[PDB]
């Protein structure tokens, strides 16, 4: 039982994951074993929503993530988002749960049978936190995995079959990517934009193009990052700002994690062209503005001159100014002015929504999107009623963007709390004194007094 | 040394009345541009167009509110997420009509809190502490950042973040129930067990070392004098305050180590308010509380109206009621 | 060494799971109850 | 160190488990009952799936006499057949 | 109170023929509602279209009238105004427009028969909170 | 010993695994019965003749809707006892009338006083000071003040808090629309005290678990703690010098500071207590009546404050007609308060 006890380890049980930090064998089986419950989970996970998947409603009105998924890379899907063909989602479902038994099977294997360190037996396994080359190497190795990864989806995109897009002209479709953004004043512009409304920094991504381009160049950025440091060693102002410990690299890990889990619950909140409404429901602004939209519709249908409908505080009822001008939804969802999407589109002109557009132009087919959206807005309860808070029971729907954002955001907050702990942590052991203060040498009582 | 090294040694020093720190040079300028523009602002602030609809609303003192009613009034709606600093604004009248002091406070108040959060950490290593007092603080952090961040960025607009006043803060509390039935969101209970638990615990452990403190005055002085800052002796005798607790409930109920005790003092509180702030930040995106009206049906199909019901209805006179003028369309969607 | 069976904290156990079980079966029928 | 025996003794003793395999599922069979055979509803005066209105009232029986309540749920009861 | 083959009594047609429908039947349309209306006509109101409810008095004055099974099943496979006057198929779910709303797609007339059910009986049930809005919640 | 009395006060006080003693004959048994009502009531016991609300498991409810609710208004202030002149023995008749509100109110009652000799009892045995049955005025401050002397201010019992996770909520929301009870300086000092309660149970467990002494090989500082050692576990100087750069002051009297943790959410307890026995009597803080007066005359003059007024009148109108039955109200549609749309 070598450091499986509080007495050796120096370690509690409830922290006793700790006690791996220095058996490079035993942590190489709990990394192998949890990447085999993620695949396991998403392997499961697919064939349950396969299960229950009934073809002809909407994914967003059966609780499905994973599937979304699966069609926004043009698999199983046709115009319209239209579902033409389950067995892709199958394929994905089937390979991730069988492969998930062969991870466990390493987990397991290292985890409780293999060499408990490596050092002994090789010298390319074995690692020690404080070799800075062997982790530069190892991180290396994965940027290299990771840049693959990136230009596997450029691949789906460019060479197998496309991808789903919500823009395509004359309606949603899979669309095979053959022009990608290589240009990096508009890659990199993204990445400089303003997070703030009517900007969105790069959650305001919004064609395939730029989403493919810049996978290409993450995906050589990567390659190319994983190769120098394979072949360096920090540079001396690297090695005087960090703490080199196992601890310490698990919190800038912990950091990195928290900010990406921030950015998807924007993403998924925000962007449909990645997030695709027609698999995701329609965005908090995109129903918003669809409500809108539909009044503006009917009421027009009935005699309403949309124009020039001065609503009761003075404001246009259906039409107002954004405040730099442009023609914009009024009522309350003024916020929302910044919303694109491909129903509403056709209806904008260069000084923004487009008057005689909206008096001879509205399509069916914007109509039933518009009346779709807004009755299929991401609001309903814990317990999955669609509506607002006062809404009765009848209908069971929470968007999958609600809860995708709201699931991210916990995560990302407690990856926040996790990276503040581990940071703490690892500069205190590292200096020596995250057990407590040496009651003969504390510090304090060596420091002149405040006053 | 050199200027910047001697600068350096100064900015660290664990011998500043204030310490002042790396995380202190974000935070000494942002805490206080936030604290003198709200201050000139609850104030001196003409009213503020908050719901985008040609309607200001007074916050400040001289335009007619006292200290319950006054408030720094969140920016307008049809601002929305769109950043608004001074230099945006045609003219300082627009700025202020707009809502901009709102903008300017929060976000260098969330950003020096923020360094405030870090400077906790800074210290405790320039003291050799261990680090987690930083930690403790992330809870009412969070909690700040879920109401003036997440649920306007949720939402679409600064215009429903959390107002800069006493009134303006139950207006805030109030709607969020008619949108949301926060009430019954299980991380907003975990919240309530937080903070009321948090208060309870503290009145025991408050009460408990003050019933054991050991004999070290006379009846003329107080008590607090026979404990000396710096003393090594413990000031209290923990195994009688155990024995009376362990009495009182039982045994195995009490804590006798102190260690445990106060991990259990700081974590109880924290974890309960990271829940009440992660149910203001999930609500944010609109995943609601528990939502049982007309949950109770009878034989025929009467509904039988629960408690739930008789909450939904207070919603509901919330709802229809709030902003009065600014909604044209059946549904309130954001 | 040797312990005696019934005790007021046997009583105390009792008076709370006793009631506690019994209501833990109602409240399991209840579950299958259709209106 | 109160005296009696420790609940960990008890509860891992074979004897423990042969009085409370019987006495723990009698109690819960019994909670059971009192529910499936309706005798709850008549212990407590709980309506019902199909005694909380009668077939065509309009209004809820809310009591309105202190004093004469009980007689009030009576009648609101026979008000039903 | 219960739901009693009276409750579950309604008119057929146009003539004053009635239907009494099984508890089944019942049980269905409430489920056909929920899967393909309730998105817009939770209970008895029009989400999208507020002057229009669902309540029978209303369906009674539409044209064609529409307070009886055959009234709403023909609605359900050719919706028109409430004056009769445009057909709105293409905006309106309806068997023939089950193209551009699938979850028409294997609606059979049987499942339109229950829905139709439904939608007469549950004001039955709830009088005016059917149709009524938050008002009635 | 000597006699009887004594005999029995040795058995009542011997040192067992759940203490007795003299306050045991009065907590026990109302404790084990207002926690037993309650638990029956919730399970089994129906609201529909009181309020016309389902109220149990039994019923169909769930933990957080089920109540033992209030009795009908037309009760009055009764104590509704199982063979008062309103039951008359029935058990039954008296379920469905609501007795089983009193019952937990009072049982509960006498158990917290029950409780709190239990803490003198037990300070006096084990000769510490009676600090924790001092702390625990303000629990019983809250409890009489919200259960008994508010609902003896209004009409009834049926005003006072159901005994319910949703019935609770509804009591919240009926004293913002009805009382006001944000606007109330007695409630925000309890606020004070709950919050700042929270603050200091979380700055100070945090502070000692940040100052400890290394007084342990253990990466797991918990074991390196003795009850019977001399010395403190944290560093006082430490931990002062600390928040004194921090935060610019700090603690240096351990005494005090655990006297403070007593203070201020025993104090904010009992100041919600006195600002809730003058809601008994509808003495709330209601209004400014300066800004009433200026927004009569001025439409343009808006605030924060007027803005809470018109959703405390939404939540009159909408909720007082089911929340109220005995009022028999009809607010036809049109005479509803609503904005725009809404
Ligand atoms: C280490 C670095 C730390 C340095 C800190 C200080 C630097 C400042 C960083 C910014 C912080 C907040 C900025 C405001 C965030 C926001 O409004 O973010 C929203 C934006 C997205 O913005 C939206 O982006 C949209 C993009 O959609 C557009 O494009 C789409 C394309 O399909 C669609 O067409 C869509 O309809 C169309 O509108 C629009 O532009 C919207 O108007 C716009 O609001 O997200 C984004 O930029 C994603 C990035 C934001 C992540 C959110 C962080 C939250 C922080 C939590 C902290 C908790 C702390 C706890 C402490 C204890
Ligand atoms: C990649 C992520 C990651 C990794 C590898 C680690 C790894 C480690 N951490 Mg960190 N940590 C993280 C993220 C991570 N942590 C996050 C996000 C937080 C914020 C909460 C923390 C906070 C944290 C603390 C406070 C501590 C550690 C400690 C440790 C060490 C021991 C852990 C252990 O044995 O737990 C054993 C596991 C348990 C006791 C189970 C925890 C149960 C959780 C809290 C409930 C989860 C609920 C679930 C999701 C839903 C319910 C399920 C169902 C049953 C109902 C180990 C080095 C300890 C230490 O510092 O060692 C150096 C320590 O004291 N971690
Ligand atoms: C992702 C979750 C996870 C993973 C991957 C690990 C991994 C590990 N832990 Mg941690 N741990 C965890 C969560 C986890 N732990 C939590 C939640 C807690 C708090 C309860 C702990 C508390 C803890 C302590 C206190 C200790 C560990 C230790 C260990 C290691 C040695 C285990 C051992 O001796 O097994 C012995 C157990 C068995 C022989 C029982 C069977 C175990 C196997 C793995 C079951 C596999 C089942 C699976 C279904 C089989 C599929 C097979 C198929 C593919 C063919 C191992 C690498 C130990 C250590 O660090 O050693 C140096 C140690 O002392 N853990
Ligand atoms: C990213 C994570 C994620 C997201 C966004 C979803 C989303 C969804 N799931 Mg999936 N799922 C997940 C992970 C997720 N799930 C995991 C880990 C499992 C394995 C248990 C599943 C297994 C599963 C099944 C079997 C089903 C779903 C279903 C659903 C849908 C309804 C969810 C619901 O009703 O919740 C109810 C809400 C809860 C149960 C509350 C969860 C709150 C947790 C306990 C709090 C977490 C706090 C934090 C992490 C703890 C920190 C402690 C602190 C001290 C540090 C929804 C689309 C349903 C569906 O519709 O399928 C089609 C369905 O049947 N899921
Ligand atoms: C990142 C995961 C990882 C890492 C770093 C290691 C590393 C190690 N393994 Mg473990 N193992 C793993 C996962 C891993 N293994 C998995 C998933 C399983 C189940 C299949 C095992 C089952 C296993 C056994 C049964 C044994 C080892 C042994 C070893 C050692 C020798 C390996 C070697 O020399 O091969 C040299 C190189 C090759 C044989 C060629 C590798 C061919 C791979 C499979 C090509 C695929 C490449 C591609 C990038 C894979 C992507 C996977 C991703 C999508 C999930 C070394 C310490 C041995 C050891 O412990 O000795 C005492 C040993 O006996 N492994
Ligand atoms: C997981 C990915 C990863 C990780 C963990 C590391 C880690 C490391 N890198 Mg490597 N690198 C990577 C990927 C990665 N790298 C890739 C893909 C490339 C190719 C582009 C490189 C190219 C590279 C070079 C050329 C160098 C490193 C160096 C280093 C070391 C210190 C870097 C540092 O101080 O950053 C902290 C960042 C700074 C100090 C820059 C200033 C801080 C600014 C103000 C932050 C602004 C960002 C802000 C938060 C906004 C976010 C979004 C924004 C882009 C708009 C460390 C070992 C150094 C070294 O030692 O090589 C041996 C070094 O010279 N890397
Ligand atoms: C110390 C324990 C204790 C206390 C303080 C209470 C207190 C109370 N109980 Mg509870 N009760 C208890 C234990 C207790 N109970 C037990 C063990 C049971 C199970 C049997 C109950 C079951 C119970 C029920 C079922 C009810 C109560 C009720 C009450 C209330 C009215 C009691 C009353 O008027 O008595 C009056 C009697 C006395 C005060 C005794 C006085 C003794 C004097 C000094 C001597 C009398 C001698 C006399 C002259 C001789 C006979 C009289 C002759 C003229 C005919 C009050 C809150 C009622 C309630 O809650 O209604 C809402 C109610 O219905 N209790
Ligand atoms: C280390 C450790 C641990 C952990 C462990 C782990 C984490 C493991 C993992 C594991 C895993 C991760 C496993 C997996 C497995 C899997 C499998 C075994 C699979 C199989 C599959 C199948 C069989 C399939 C089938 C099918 C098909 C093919 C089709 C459809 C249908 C079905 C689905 C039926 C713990 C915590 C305990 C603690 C101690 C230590
Ligand atoms: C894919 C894609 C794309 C692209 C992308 C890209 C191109 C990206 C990039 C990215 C990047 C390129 C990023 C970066 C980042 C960075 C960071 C995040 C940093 C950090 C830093 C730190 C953390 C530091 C720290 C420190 C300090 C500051 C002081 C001293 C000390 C220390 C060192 C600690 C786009 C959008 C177009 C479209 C969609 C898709
Ligand atoms: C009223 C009355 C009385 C009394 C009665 C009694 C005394 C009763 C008791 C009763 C009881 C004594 C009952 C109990 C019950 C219990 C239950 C029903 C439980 C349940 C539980 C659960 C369900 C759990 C849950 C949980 C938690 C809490 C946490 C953890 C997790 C879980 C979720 C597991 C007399 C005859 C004198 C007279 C007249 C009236
Ligand atoms: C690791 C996954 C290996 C399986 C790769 C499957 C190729 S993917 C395949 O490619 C076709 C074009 O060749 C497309 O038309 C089609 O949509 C797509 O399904
Ligand atoms: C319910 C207890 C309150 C009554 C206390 C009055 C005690 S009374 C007292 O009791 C002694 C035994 O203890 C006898 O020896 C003595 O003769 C008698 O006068
Ligand atoms: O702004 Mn402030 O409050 Ca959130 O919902 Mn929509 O918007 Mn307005 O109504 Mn309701
Ligand atoms: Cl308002
Ligand atoms: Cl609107
Ligand atoms: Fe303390």
């Amino acid at each position: 039982a070598t450091n499986r006890d509080q007495e050796s380890s120096g370690f509690a049980w409830w922290a006793g994951n700790a006690r791996l930090i220095n058996l490079s064998g035993k942590l190489l089986g709990a990394h192998v074993a949890h990447a085999g419950l993620i695949v396991f989970w998403a392997g499961a996970m697919t064939l349950f929503e396969l299960a229950h998947f009934i073809p002809e409603k909407p994914m967003y009105e059966q609780g499905l993530i994973l599937i979304p998924h699966i069609a926004t890379l043009g698999w199983g899907v046709g115009p319209g988002g239209e579902v033409v063909d389950t067995f892709p989602f199958f394929v994905v479902g089937v390979v991730h749960l069988i492969s998930s038994a062969v991870l466990g099977f390493g987990g397991v294997y290292h985890a409780i049978r293999g060499p408990e360190t490596l050092e002994e037996y090789s010298s390319f396994f074995g690692y020690d936190w404080k070799d800075k080359n062997k982790m530069t190497t190892i991180l290396g190795f994965h940027l290299i995995v990771l840049g693959i990864g990136a230009l596997l989806l450029v691949a789906k995109a460019m060479f197998f079959g496309g991808l789903y897009d919500t823009w395509a002209p004359g309606g949603g479709d899979v669309r095979v990517i053959t022009n990608p953004t290589l240009d990096p004043r508009v890659i990199f512009g993204y990445l400089l934009k303003s997070p703030f409304g009517g900007e969105g920094w790069i959650v305001s991504v919004n064609n395939l193009e730029d989403v493919v381009g810049g996978h290409i160049w993450i995906g050589l950025i990567c390659i190319a990052g994983g190769i120098w440091h394979i072949l360096t060693t920090p540079f001396g102002w690297a090695r005087r700002a960090f703490i080199w410990s196992g601890e310490a690299y698990l919190s800038y890990s912990l950091g990195a994690l928290s900010m990406m889990g921030f950015i998807a619950t924007c993403f998924v909140w925000f962007n449909n062209t990645v997030y695709p409404s027609e698999f995701y429901g329609p965005t908090g602004p995109e129903a918003s503005q669809a409500q809108a939209m539909t009044f503006l519709i009917r009421d027009q249908k009935l005699g309403a001159n949309v124009g020039s409908a001065q609503g009761p505080t003075g404001l246009g009822k259906y039409l107002m100014r954004s405040p730099t001008g442009e023609i914009i939804f009024g009522g309350e969802t003024m916020r929302f002015w910044d919303f694109r999407g491909p129903w509403l589109e056709p209806l904008r002109g260069p000084n923004g929504l487009d008057l005689n557009k909206i008096k001879n132009d509205i399509q069916p087919w914007q109509e039933r999107r518009a009346a779709e959206y807004m009755t299929h807005a991401p609001l309903g309860s814990l317990n999955s009623v669609g509506g607002v808070a006062t809404e009765i029971n009848s209908v069971n729907f929470v968007s999958p963007r609600s809860w995708l954002a709201t699931s991210h955001f916990v995560l990302a907050f407690f990856f926040l709390v996790g990276h503040l702990w581990h940071a703490g942590r690892a500069r205190a052991a590292a200096a020596g004194f995250e057990k407590g203060i040496d009651r003969e040498s504390e510090p304090v009582l060596s420091m002149p007094s405040l006053d | 040394a050199n200027l910047w090294e001697r600068f350096c040694n100064w900015v660290t020093s664990t011998d500043n009345r204030l310490y002042v720190g790396w995380f202190g040079v974000i935070m000494i300028p942002t805490l206080l541009a936030a604290t003198i523009c709200f201050v000139i602002a609850f104030i001196a602030a003409p009213p503020v167009d908050i719901d985008g609809i040609r309607e200001p609303v007074s916050g400040s003192l001289l335009y007619g509110n006292n200290i319950i009613t006054g408030a720094v009034v969140p920016s307008s709606n049809a601002i929305g997420l769109h950043f608004y600093p001074i230099w945006e604004a045609a003219s300082l009248d627009e700025w202020l009509y707009n809502g901009g002091p709102y903008q300017l406070i929060i976000f260098h108040f969330l950003l020096g809190a923020s360094c405030y959060m870090g400077r906790q950490w800074e210290l405790s290593y320039r003291l050799g502490m261990r680090p987690w007092i930083c930690v403790a603080y992330s809870a009412p952090l969070a909690s700040a950042f879920a109401v003036f961040l997440i649920y306007p960025i949720g939402q679409g607009s600064f215009s429903d973040g959390m107002p800069l006043g006493i009134s303006g803060t139950f207006n805030f509390m109030i709607v969020f129930q008619a949108e949301h039935n926060i009430l019954m969101h299980p991380f907003h209970q975990l919240g309530v067990a937080g903070v009321f638990g948090g208060a309870l615990f503290c009145a025991m452990h408050g009460s408990l070392v003050t019933s054991s403190l050991i004999r070290e005055t006379t009846e003329t002085e107080s008590a607090n004098y026979g404990y000396k800052f710096g003393q090594e002796e413990e000031t209290y005798n923990i195994v009688a305050a155990h024995g009376y607790f362990g009495r009182l409930i039982f045994q195995y109920a009490s804590f006798n180590n102190s260690r445990s005790l106060h991990f259990f003092l700081a974590a109880w509180p924290v974890v309960g308010v990271w829940f009440a702030a992660l149910g203001i930040s999930t609500m944010a995106f609109n995943l609601n509380g528990f939502n049982f009206n007309h949950s109770v049906i009878d034989a025929k199909g009467n509904v039988i109206n629960t408690w739930a019901d008789i909450i939904n209805r207070a919603n509901l006179g919330m709802e229809v009621m709030h902003e009065r003028n600014a909604h044209n369309f059946p549904l309130d969607l954001a | 060494v040797s312990y005696p069976i019934f005790t007021v904290r046997w009583v105390a156990v009792h008076t709370l799971a006793v009631p506690t079980i019994f209501f833990l079966g109602a409240i399991a029928a209840m579950q299958f109850i259709q209106r | 160190t109160t005296g009696e025996r420790p609940f960990s003794d008890i509860i891992t003793s074979v004897r423990y488990w042969v009085i409370h395999s019987i006495t723990i599922p009698a109690l819960f069979i019994a909670g059971w009952l009192f529910v499936s055979t309706g005798l709850a509803y008549d212990v407590f005066g709980t309506p019902r799936p199909d005694s909380y209105y009668a077939q065509e009232q309009r209004s809820i029986p809310l009591v309105t006499d202190r004093f004469e309540a009980k007689q009030q749920v009576e009648t609101f009861l026979e008000q039903l057949k | 109170a219960e739901l009693t083959p009276e409750v579950l009594t309604v008119p057929l047609n146009s003539e004053g023929k009635t239907i009494t429908l099984t508890e089944k039947q019942y049980l269905e349309g409430k489920r056909l509602f929920q899967y393909a209306c309730a998105s817009c006509h939770v209970g008895g109101i029009t989400k999208t279209n507020p002057s229009l409810d669902l309540r029978t008095e209303t369906l009674a004055l539409a044209t064609p009238p529409r307070d009886n099974i055959e009234g709403l099943v023909d609605y359900m496979k050719n919706p028109t105004t409430y004056d009769g006057e445009q057909e709105i198929a293409e905006v309106h779910p309806s068997l023939r427009s089950a193209d551009i709303f699938p979850k028409m797609r294997n609606l059979t007339e049987k499942d339109l028969v229950a829905i139709a059910g439904h939608i007469l009986v549950e004001p039955k049930i709830l009088g005016d909170k059917w149709g009524g809005g938050k008002v009635y919640y | 010993e000597r006699g009887w009395f004594d005999i029995l006060d040795d058995w009542l006080k011997r040192d067992r695994f759940v203490f007795v003693g003299w306050s045991g004959i009065l907590l026990f048994p109302c404790a084990y019965l207002a926690l037993g009502g309650w638990l029956t009531g919730t399970t089994f016991v129906t609201s529909w003749y009181t309020h016309g609300l389902a109220s149990s498991y039994l019923e169909g409810c769930n933990f957080l809707t089920v109540a033992v609710s209030t009795p009908a208004n037309s009760m009055g202030h009764s104590l509704l006892l199982l063979w008062g002149p309103e039951a008359q023995g029935d058990f039954t008749r008296w379920c469905q009338l609501g007795g089983l509100w009193t019952f937990i109110a009072l049982h509960g009652a006498f158990g917290l006083i029950g409780f709190m000799l239990r803490q003198f009892e037990i300070a006096r045995l084990v000769g510490v000071r009676p600090y924790n049955a001092i702390a625990f005025s303000a629990p019983i401050a809250v409890f009489v003040s919200v259960f008994l002397i508010y609902p003896l201010g209004q009409s009834s019992w049926f005003f006072a808090p159901s005994f319910g996770v949703a019935a609770i909520f509804r009591f919240l929301l009926f004293f913002q629309g009805f009382h006001n009870w944000t606007l109330n300086p007695f409630h925000m000092m309890g606020v004070a005290g709950v919050l700042g309660g929270a603050l200091l149970c979380a700055i100070h467990g945090a502070t000692v678990e940040n100052t400890l002494f290394q007084d342990g090989e253990g990466a797991s500082t918990f074991r390196a703690f003795n009850p019977t050692q001399a010395e403190e576990t944290y560093s006082m100087v430490t931990a002062n010098r600390f928040w004194s750069q921090i935060f610019g002051i700090a603690f240096s009297n351990k005494r005090w500071l655990h006297f403070f943790m007593l203070f201020v959410p025993v104090t904010g307890l009992w100041m919600s207590a006195i600002g809730v026995v003058g809601l008994a009597l509808n003495l709330r803080s209601y209004d400014f009546i300066s800004q009433e007066i200026r927004a009569a005359e001025d439409p343009e003059f808006e605030t924060f404050y007027t803005k809470n007024l018109l959703l405390n009148e939404g939540i009159r109108a909408w909720m007082a007609p089911q929340d109220q039955p005995h009022e028999n109200f009809v607010f036809p549609e049109e005479v509803l308060p609503r904005g725009n749309a809404l």
